DNA sequence: AAAAAAAAAAAAAAAAAAAAAAAAA
DNA sequence: TTTTTTTTTTTTTTTTTTTTTTTTT
């Protein structure tokens, strides 16, 4: 389906968006196996049975059955992965209509990505792409609760405000409340807000892989709401994620250069043991 | 729209040079070099300044005296040179890397008169910060009128548009690494601390410099700002980085072989087939040190080393041999250490009490430009895959000796400091020089008593060399003759069969070999170890244990590596056994 | 009794978390 | 007038050096 001007903009359009949506649904339904008839059938069955709200998807089979979608995947991971989540949600509901009461969302994890790089080989060219690396977890914070669907509370008229979905790039700023049209301070409403687990880890190059006259490099990664606790310090892990850059990271502060910090939005974690 | 006519003319001439310059063969060499510019991870073309001088002298002079104000135009010329030939991405950018600048300048010479113009300097890399994406020109949105101010050029500072004309996904980024260097020893003026100016590296040449390397940086000195105040700091922006003293004129054995030239490989292969290469290397590496053949052989085997291995259970078999030298003063111990340091690359020399724990193993600081932390490499780390020469070892504090013991034990340093943990690798051999307790070696005691080293430290020293100053007249006459001949004829009087550069190249090539151990060699090792244990059945300077079998295996491996052999013949085992047996000295007593 | 090694004091530097004020529009 | 970025201040901790103390010949 190579056509247009920009890959991310190409998926942005509603047309190809729905085309990919239905093609991925048909791939989930139809891709069976060499012999393991409809691997995704029992996959979804087990995930719903244990309430795992996740789906590990091999890249090899997805590329084989739908090469266009696999090609589009790494270029613009955010949009393709969101579409895959949307597709898998209704696929699960079709298989398990009652499971809709559980998490109202499904995450898609991608594994066995073909090209695997090293933390020292990361460059600006890899910005905003699905990338697979390997490393040792050198630090990992607690399971911090991050805002997911905030409902700020207007102080003046005590009216709770609608769900302002939290973005991993920018902090959500409420407008003026619809009722009393006040742009006041507002405060979170924890009782009515819903959150998501937020863990932050650091992944460093395996010492056995570093060269002689070089030091190991490290990159910060964010695990979100299902990959949390999947790692502990000292683990050798293969991490596939988005080399995200545009959240707030830009050393605009004085005595600073226009550098950009980088964090890997984790999408799949595999402990090698 | 005023046009910088000088810059435009420079661009035109540079493009003409790019599309016209021909090599000796007569082909457009830079066209061939650009052929590879299409592939991603490749956006820099290295252009030798000698070629630029040869083609258009006036253009070269203009570039040298106006490097900064024309560099963007040179990049544009390269982009035009490549675009019209192939189908490179439109948004992809390209950079011009210069090298072989005939003249070099000292860090002390970087006066303001050199700002914004081409120059090459030499320095020693102290530490390299991580690699980041850098914004050169992107997009800006006005929050007052939503008028998008587009492609505002950042000058080493977050520069919003100064006035409204009335994002990331649509911006161009370049790799950026701030690596700190410092002045070389030769350039240091009398009684002055070294100068450090943080050089800045960009795409392609963004990791060509590592901590501890001697590197030549070619580029431009620039000023960075650190009613408003104009506080400026000098900073070097390098378009290319190369080793100051290249090892090869042209990592696996074949890769190193191809890295070399034809003549270098001829030399290396010739010396590999050179019978008696052992003695030739010993003499050439230490021409001014009389006698002490055993110590020379030990340090040579140390420079080569053994073969590291990993056990099925994960246990690590040490494959790098350490050496210690103990004896009376003026036995040329510190001279051995200095020889090894000055000769071997990645060789770091220290003192007894002059180094603290952090500066001797590692330290952590926080990157001044991002949220990540960088690791200041201590002396042990700079010796990674090299050698660390610790003179006056016995004087070293215990708080540091524990770290050295850790490095010898597991080859690694574990740090938990300043908000970051890390397990870093230190594959270093240790050449120690320790004075005997009381300042003189007493022959009527075991080695354990003659020195103030803790038992764990001595345990993992493969070789101990004792240099007693027997007051023999023949030896004194020989030593005096050699020293006086040295001081009479300074430059000459040293006829070393192989130049230090040749030995460096041969060492780098041979280090890649991983000799095996044949069954015959295994049986020979077993018999030799049996005999060496029977030796301890008069008393020796120190007991003989299985660690001596490990040392013998490692020494045989190093001996095999010396001749670039692929299997450890029995002769290597015999030589290692003989050397280790000589290292053991009888504890004579009335 | 005097020297060598260890421990504690103490002073300077860094992180940082939060409250208040001055400058900007 | 109202925001915002800085300014401070107020705690706390950390690291280097020096000094003081303890153990051994
Ligand atoms: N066998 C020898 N051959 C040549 N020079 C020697 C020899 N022994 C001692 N010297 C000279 O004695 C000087 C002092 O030796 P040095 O290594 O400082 O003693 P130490 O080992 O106590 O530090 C050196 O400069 C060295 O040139
Ligand atoms: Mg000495
Ligand atoms: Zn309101
Ligand atoms: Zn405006």
């Amino acid at each position: 389906d190579l056509k247009g001007h920009s890959v991310r903009e190409w998926v942005s359009m509603a047309g190809p968006r729905l085309e990919i949506h239905h093609r991925f649904k048909n791939f989930l339904r139809t891709h069976v196996d060499s012999h393991g008839h409809n691997v995704f059938k029992e996959r979804i069955s087990d995930m719903c049975k244990e309430n795992r709200e996740s789906l590990v998807v091999n890249y090899e089979d997805l590329a084989a059955r739908e090469h266009v979608l696999a090609y589009f995947l790494p270029e613009a991971p955010a949009e393709l992965l969101q579409i895959f989540d949307e597709a898998a949600l209704e696929v699960v509901l079709a298989m398990y209509p009652k499971y809709d009461r559980i998490t109202n969302h499904i995450h898609v994890r991608i594994s066995h990505l073909p090209l695997v790089e090293e933390l020292r080989s990361l460059r600006q060219l890899h910005l905003n792409q699905l990338i697979r690396t390997s490393g040792v977890v050198t630090s990992c914070t607690g399971v911090l609760p991050q805002l997911s669907m905030v409902k700020y509370n207007c102080n003046k008229c005590n009216f709770v405000l609608g769900p302002f979905c939290q973005s991993q790039n920018q902090e959500v700023k409420p407008g003026s409340c619809p009722e009393c049209q006040s742009a006041g301070p507002f405060e979170v409403n924890m009782e009515e807000t819903i959150y998501q687990n937020y863990q932050r880890i650091r992944i460093q190059e395996s010492p056995g892989k570093v060269a002689a006259g070089r030091l190991p490099r490290s990159k910060d990664a964010i695990l979100l709401a299902d990959l949390v606790d999947s790692c502990k310090p000292g683990d050798e892990i293969e991490l596939t994620g988005i080399y995200h850059n545009n959240y707030d990271g830009s050393l605009n502060t004085a005595n600073g250069f226009p550098v950009f910090a980088t964090v890997i939005l984790a999408n799949h974690v595999a402990k090698k043991d | 729209e005023v046009r910088d006519e000088v810059a435009e003319k420079c661009q035109k001439l540079f493009l003409d040079f790019l599309e016209e310059f021909q090599s000796s063969d007569g082909e457009i060499k830079y066209l061939q070099l650009a052929e590879e510019l299409i592939r991603p991870e490749r956006n820099t073309l290295v252009v030798s300044f000698v070629d630029l001088e040869q083609f258009n002298q006036q253009l070269s002079t203009t570039i040298q005296e106006e490097f900064y104000r024309v560099y963007p135009y040179l990049c544009r010329a390269l982009k035009t040179f490549v675009k019209d030939r192939k189908e490179i991405p439109l948004a992809k950018d390209f950079y011009v890397a210069f090298q072989d600048l005939p003249t070099r300048h000292k860090i002390r010479e970087l006066t303001s008169s050199r700002i914004g113009l081409l120059t090459r300097i030499s320095g020693q890399v102290v530490r390299t910060h991580p690699v980041h994406p850098e914004l050169v020109s992107g997009t800006f949105l006005c929050l007052d009128c939503q008028t998008v101010i587009r492609d505002v050029e950042q000058q080493f500072k977050y520069t919003q548009p100064n006035i409204c004309r009335n994002d990331t996904n649509k911006s161009r980024f370049v790799d950026f690494q701030k690596v700190r260097i410092q002045e070389t020893q030769a350039e240091l003026p009398r009684g002055s601390i070294p100068r450090s100016l943080e050089v800045i590296l960009r795409a392609e040449a963004v990791e060509s410099a590592q901590a501890g390397d001697k590197c030549d940086f070619t580029g431009t000195l620039i000023v960075v700002p650190d009613v408003r105040d104009l506080s400026y700091r000098l900073v070097f922006l390098a378009c290319c980085v190369a080793p100051t003293n290249p090892r090869f004129g042209g990592q696996t054995a074949e890769s190193i072989k191809n890295q070399m030239t034809v003549k270098e490989w001829e030399k290396v292969f010739e010396m590999s087939q050179d019978k008696n290469l052992y003695h030739n290397l010993c003499t050439s590496l230490f021409p001014t040190i009389h006698g002490n053949d055993e110590v020379k052989r030990g340090v040579l085997l140390m420079l080569f080393g053994g073969v590291p291995k990993t056990t099925g259970e994960g246990t690590s078999l040490r494959g790098d041999i350490n050496v210690c030298i103990v004896g009376d003063p003026s036995t040329a111990k510190s001279q051995f250490l200095k020889h090894v340091e000055e000769f071997s690359p990645r060789a770091v020399y220290t003192s007894g009490k002059a180094s603290s724990a952090a500066g001797l193993t590692a330290a952590v600081v926080r990157d001044e430009e991002s949220h990540e932390f960088v690791i200041e490499a201590g002396a042990l780390m700079l010796a990674d895959n090299g050698v660390c020469c610790i003179d006056e070892f016995d004087k070293m504090d215990v708080r540091d000796q524990v770290a050295i013991h850790e490095a010898m034990e597991q080859q690694t340093i574990s740090i938990t400091k300043a908000g970051v943990k890390a397990t870093l690798n230190a594959r270093t051999s240790i050449l120690a020089a320790a004075n005997p307790i009381s300042g003189h070696y007493d022959r009527s005691k075991s080695l354990k008593q003659n020195i103030n080293l803790s038992a764990p430290i001595m345990s993992r020293f493969d070789l101990f060399f004792i240099l007693v100053d027997e007051c023999n007249e023949v030896t004194d006459y020989a030593i005096a003759r050699r020293i006086v001949d040295l001081h009479s004829r300074i430059e000459e009087s040293i006829d070393r069969v192989y130049s230090l550069d040749d030995i460096r190249r041969y060492l780098l090539f041979a280090r890649q070999f991983k000799p095996k151990i044949s069954k015959e060699s295994e049986d020979f090792i077993v018999e030799q170890y049996k005999h060496l244990r029977q030796r301890d059945g008069t008393k020796s300077s120190w007991r003989i244990t299985v660690r001596q079998l490990e040392s013998m295996i490692r020494l045989s491996e190093a001996m095999a590596r010396m001749h670039c052999c692929d299997e450890v013949q029995p002769k290597h085992v015999k030589e290692a056994f003989r050397l280790l047996n000589k290292s053991i000295i009888r504890v004579e007593t009335p």
